[PDB]
């Protein structure tokens, strides 16, 4: 794999990709927060790519965590083999075993919405062993289940963690501000007014006068949304994804497709987020029309 | 008999609480005020969103849900009839927090005294919230909460529901509930003042530093070291700059609002504490005597004995931004 | 195509969105046949009437991850990890490319549906189907073994608007599902000609409309306790009239009391006065 | 048996025409109105046959769980194996005889969470999707060979009782799928006095004591919040003792009085006991 | 091993560190309760070989808790065999049995993540007997999974136990007091004031006003932290642990550096922190910058 | 064995421990209810061979209730083979065993932290024969484990029951119904304004002057505590084994040594007592400094 394969049609800057890979070189352990549709889940899998700088997902795991998992299913836990149970090697348990085999190539373990999950109930061991300066030998562990104290889990030092987060819901959000440390905060922006991503559309036979006023339309909306910090922040506001999708067919972007969209997703996403307002509901979804 | 404009006051318990447009609503009275606070207040959250907090359930299911209790599981035998007790984290907003929520919503749709308008709304809320379980409340759970995990927007909305827990009555039915008099004793009303202060002040006047301050008689007993017997000192506020310090003693009584005699009684506890403190820095010491007046405002200045005293009231009632005014031009003189 | 009571425009505005999104949420009151609409969408979709690609759930509170996708659960000799409905229905798909295999799901508000669906919600996007992205499930002994959507597999969500919860909204599975409103229908002469192909009166017909959309246009009127999403729907009227019963005022006066009047004391909550007002309104 | 029960006429001509189409049904009302023997004595009229084989009954309770409903994993002697609920053995039964109409009665529904009960099966039993199309396999049926379906001939009564203030607004899983109906104490009816003076009792006696309980069960509905019309008192209680072989007495009702009225009116007010004592009082004379 | 080397990297005063043998040896069971970042971690693998005066790990051993630990996995519990179960002897009991295997060399064992764990469920015997004056045979007590023939678990004297509870999640937090009776607690301060921290900076190539700069500003943002008890109170206060690591390479100190750590770490926690206005995030940010 | 011997070192007035020996032998089943540090294990076991008269461990049993704590354990249950299932004689069914054989002698049973485990669990079936009139063969029971109805079990009237129960904890609001009926509670006071507290330190060469101070203040302070209702109760009051502790190897009692007990146990109690005011942190911490 190289760098700028990915960055072809990557919409957020590179200087973030860069400071990016800067500190999950150091901290090896990372978060990216922002709202959905904005490539989390898209970047991730190639950021490991770019990392290793080779195109392998043998040494890559993607998962998404959700309420229904615990530390029985991710390290360690007594499952039912069968008539007998036995002790599990987890997933992530047997990831690291891999990336002990080749200490060089780094070993990389994704973690899509991961807010959901109880972390500190899942991780609990690793919650420790993870950080950057603890990981090796020397600050070796027990486990719960192991058989006896000389057992022990150690993380070795390939491995890097990436956690996509969304912002959009405050009820699920890392408040354990332990756990937060552990981790190095990542925000990223919608990116709507970037060349890159208008790049791509007049790549597809788009209007430069329709796409600019497209960007500036949500840009402003966009901060409006951060303006209301107090109600709304701006983890809230919205991403590219909905217009990105949807032209593989080779429609050119008129604004037939734009005022479709607007009236399938994102105008009842405007009456949540202002359910008091009705004005400010037919203001804004108007406004983008006109 | 006259009183506060209701209005007026939920201004105070704001800054008493420490965490906004009124005009809207037609309700004079205060649970009006307050309901509608609280029926919108949970409104805002839930946009946002509750908190859910990971309850771990313990108990006996038909298979393997997170772990499984080894013990409990052979000793009932549960292995036969294919089950297991195992622990695992339903996800719920069943929590102490929001099922007080639903509760003291119950007590306000029971209010006998209250627009029809918010009971509407309310009683749709307290069906929105089928999971939550219904509670007899008691200021214990209240109690519980002081940890404060919640964010800093949940404690206003419960800082509400308590003043209303504490303020109903059950009225001429034995299910419906009536509202406290609350403005009609002085005790609360003041205690209400003397908080208010403090936290407002705060706020403020970033200027001065606020402190309520201890103080130690300046006595000596043969008897006792201890001076348990004499009365416990505490000010009230104290709002302390370099230039000047300065004490507050604040409080309601039902006579000063007769514009004749004062009463000024709490006054005899102001020198004693101007006695006993004593500034190392010695840049000055000056007193304060404020009341709640309805009508007007009138400022006095004392020198009685090597003690700067001030005795000011505020026309609550006028208006809460020219309220806020008046307080600010009224710290400043004195302070300089 | 034919007896269907909603516009031609809606359903090919469907089309269109489910072909390219691949997932949809019809939200809309009980009653306006949002079951019999993804019915017969469904076929049209696959082309032929086969019931055996089609698979309809009914979601409910307890309803769980362990039910859907994957579980343990008892064997006659001991516990075994089952696959739930959902991978072996997209496992069947998966044997078969071509033909578009759909899963219907009802009741969609009332479960916690992040944690039902759990790994498949990211899965579930139209671009991100195929073994590229395929994940180890939670309960997958080894990581090797993954679960990944196919492209045939699109998912309809039906979802009831008369019990909103104020406990958890989701906007990122909103990014996942294109939401479409479904009316009631009354205005729409495809309603009122079942009627008049059952020998009804012009005049019942058409008053019925007029008393309908009075009573719905209240219930629309106060956005902030109630929306459109509460206002009736019209099914309870396509049924019990294939007997050979043609319409008459007489029958109205059985369903108002039978079933309307409980669905108004839930909406118009200790309110009888207004119950009575408009029970009797249509009655008139 | 149309003589025999209580309740108006056009009450149990009405429910047969909600039943039989609608084919899910719950009858709520206060405790005391032979909601048990109402049911059973409308079950073998839907059939005609008055067969009890055909209606099966239960009970719900908070334990009451989808292992014993439905199918379950029960210890064998050694090991276990599965094992037939009610509910699948019932239909199955009733598979067999399409024409024939099958009836279960679930008692004290509202106590129990239908949807753990149930599972699975909550939407097979709306009537629209019944039969071999709506098929689905079970949650422990561990092959894909055979699949459960509630064939059109069952009919699904629940009883539900309005008498507990405690109880909060009803499940939403059930108003969708259930038409509710709601059973008066039916004191007024003719049928119930018809009942009394067929053992002799003075219809000044039968006057009096239907204008006496009305007047208590208007004054229990008359509260807003605590006491409903769902409270109000039912007849059950004056059925048995009287055809059993002694008459009708103001000693009979004295004792019926003291019996379950006093220690029931005291429940419901549970506040003030002159008003109970009051209202004792007022029934004796 | 002795105090020199031991202390010779410490952030923390002496002061604490003799404080901590002192109630430490009396009362053989402590708790160190400090924000994350201030060494709890680092110290408590050091101050074991102070008191056994060597560095061995064998009488060492250190284990954290995950909100899934339990009686049956700390002291006795059961475990599958291959078709039937057994009775395993847990960690502490093992670990235990070790220890009074010679009274002479005192034995540690260190809990991370203390506050977690429902900690009276997951002891239940011990509570009583950790105590240093109940222990030994005198207070010899029969275990619920013991042997009906009479065999009974007494904590060693030579035992010492040490506890570590970040001040951060306050829900976490021991309310039950009868417990708490049994251990102590030291309070342990982020440690910016130490002209020891101050030295490290200078001999990695450090300006002393920059770095008195730094100190300046902390413990005045932690005042602001302090300030408040309603939401964050005074164990919210930020460590130490974000400075110290990623020097090891040679990038020196700076406002380079130190504007890296500011957006990527601390200011996102800082809105967590405040969530109700973002000019106190703009003004406390751009105060760390300047 | 002799009450000097026993009662000399004590605190608790010679009422209250003769009151105690009054409800023990008349009814035999007690609890001593008051908060942590006030001897109450301590005394307990004295109070054993008090009425035995004899230092004899085996006529006394001690346990420590907790949640895992179970019927299946503690009195009869079956206990898995590498197979097969074994019954297994509990500890309180095999202490009553032995003391069937000397019914003249009395014999004690010491439950620690009662109210953790709700009775009901455990002893189930026999709190029908714990209680005191219903004891004895006349009311014998056969075991819900028991093969046949002919085995039964009674409790003979010669064992006497004593509960350990703290009121420290929201939970013990609520009383469990089951102890209330069965049990008498007896109230343990904290002592500090006793001869006997006092003459301990005076031994242990104390100051007389400084000693009185001190305990005008613990006194003053649990009388504030006391004062509350609706967080803390009188329950909740310090005990007086915080001050008992660390003077065995005769450093005199002094401020100094006060201090290391105030900052390391008392104050972030009072931390998590007063966490609402920090002010009345700093009112009565420092008040005692003085
Ligand atoms: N072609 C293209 N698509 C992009 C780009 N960035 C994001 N997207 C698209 O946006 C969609 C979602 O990506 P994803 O990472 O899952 O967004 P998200 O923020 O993680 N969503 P969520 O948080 O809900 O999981 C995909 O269609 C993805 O390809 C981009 O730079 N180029
Ligand atoms: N060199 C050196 N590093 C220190 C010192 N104090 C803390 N650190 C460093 O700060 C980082 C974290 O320390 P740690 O013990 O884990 O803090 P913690 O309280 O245990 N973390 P947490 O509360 O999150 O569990 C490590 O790099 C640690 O070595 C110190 O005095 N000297
Ligand atoms: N010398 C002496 N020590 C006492 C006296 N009372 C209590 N202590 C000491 O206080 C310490 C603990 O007593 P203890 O009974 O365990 O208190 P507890 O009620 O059991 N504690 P908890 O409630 O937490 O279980 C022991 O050192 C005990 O000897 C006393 O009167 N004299
Ligand atoms: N012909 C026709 N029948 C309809 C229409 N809508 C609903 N029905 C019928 O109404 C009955 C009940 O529909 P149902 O799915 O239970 O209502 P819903 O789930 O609340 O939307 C079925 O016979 C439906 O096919 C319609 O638009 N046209
Ligand atoms: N003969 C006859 N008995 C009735 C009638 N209605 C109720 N009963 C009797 O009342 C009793 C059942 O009452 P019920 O309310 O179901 O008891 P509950 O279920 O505990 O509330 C039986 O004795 C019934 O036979 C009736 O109409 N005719
Ligand atoms: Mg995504
Ligand atoms: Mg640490
Ligand atoms: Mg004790």
């Amino acid at each position: 794999y190289c760098l700028e394969d990915a960055l072809n049609d990557l919409f957020i800057p590179e200087t973030t990709i860069e400071t990016i890979l800067k500190r999950l070189t150091i901290k090896k352990n990372i978060i990216l927060q922002g709202p959905p549709g904005v490539g989390k889940t898209f970047v991730a899998r190639r950021l490991a790519y770019l990392l290793t700088g080779e195109k392998a997902p043998q040494r890559v795991n993607m998962v998404q965590f959700h309420q229904s998992y615990s530390y029985e299913d991710f390290i360690q836990g007594y499952r039912p083999n069968g008539v007998g149970f036995r002790r599990k090697d987890g997933i992530f348990y047997n990831f690291c075993q891999q990336a002990k085999e080749q200490p060089e190539k780094k070993y990389i373990f994704i973690i899509d919405e991961i807010n959901r999950a109880n972390l500190s109930k899942v991780f609990g061991e690793v919650m420790m062993l993870m950080e950057h300066d603890k990981r090796g030998e020397n600050w070796s562990v027990p486990l719960t289940y192991s058989e006896n104290d000389e057992e022990r889990f150690y993380v070795p030092e390939n491995v890097y963690i990436i956690g996509l987060m969304n912002t959009a819901d405050r009820s699920l959000a890392v408040v354990d501000y332990a756990l937060r440390r552990r981790f190095s905060f990542i925000d990223i922006e919608p990116g709507f007014d970037t060349p890159q991503f208008r790049n791509f559309l007049l790549n597809k036979k788009a209007e430069p006068s329709f796409v600019e006023s497209l960007c500036q339309k949500m840009n402003e909306l966009n901060q409006e949304i951060s303006k209301e910090a107090t109600i709304l922040g701006k983890g809230f506001r919205i991403g590219h994804s909905y217009f990105c999708c949807g032209l593989e067919d080779g429609t050119s972007p008129d604004t037939q497709w734009l005022n479709e969209i607007v009236m399938t997703d994102i105008a009842p996403l405007l009456e949540e987020y202002f359910f008091d307002d009705p004005y400010k509901q037919q203001k804004w979804t108007n406004k983008l029309l006109g | 008999q006259p009183v506060i404009p209701v209005r007026n006051i939920y201004y105070m318990l704001t800054y008493a609480w420490g965490y906004a447009n009124l005009e809207a609503i037609p309700g004079n009275n205060l649970l009006d005020i307050l309901g509608y606070v609280l029926n919108k207040g949970v409104l805002q959250l839930s946009r946002r969103g509750l908190e859910l907090d990971y309850n771990p359930n313990t108990e006996i299911i038909p298979g393997i849900k997170g772990r499984i209790e080894f013990a409990k599981t052979i000793r009932g035998f549960h292995l036969n009839h294919g089950k297991t007790v195992s622990t695992f984290d339903m996800l719920n907003e069943d929590t102490l927090a929001n099922r007080i929520i639903k509760s003291t919503l119950a007590i306000l749709i029971k209010h006998e005294k209250l627009n029809s308008t918010i009971r509407d709304e309310a009683r749709s809320l307290y069906r929105k919230l089928p999971g939550i379980s219904t509670l007899h409340l008691t200021p214990q759970h209240f109690s519980y909460l002081n940890g404060g995990k919640n964010t800093r927007y949940y404690k206003f909305v419960i800082s509400v529901c308590k003043f209303i827990v504490n303020n109903s009555i059950p009225g001429q039915n034995k299910g419906h509930y009536r509202f406290y008099d609350f403005e009609r004793n002085e005790k609360e009303m003041s205690l209400l003042y003397q908080k208010f202060l403090y936290e407002f002040c705060r706020r403020e006047l970033t200027s001065a530093n606020t402190t309520r301050s201890y103080l130690k008689w300046d006595a000596s007993s043969i008897s006792d070291q201890s001076l348990n017997l004499l009365p416990r000192m505490e000010t009230d506020i104290t709002i302390r700059s370099s230039e000047k310090i300065l004490i507050v003693d604040a409080k309601y009584y039902k006579s000063i609002f007769s514009r004749e005699k004062f009463h000024s009684q709490n006054l005899y506890q102001l020198m004693n504490y101007l006695w006993s403190l004593k500034p190392e820095n010695g840049e000055n010491i000056g007193g304060l005597l404020i009341y709640p007046h309805v009508d007007t405002a009138v400022k006095h200045r004392y020198k009685i004995n090597g003690f700067d005293i001030g005795l000011c009231t505020v026309n609550l009632g006028q208006e809460w931004p020219c309220i806020h005014q008046e307080l600010l031009d009224i710290f400043d003189e004195y302070l300089k």
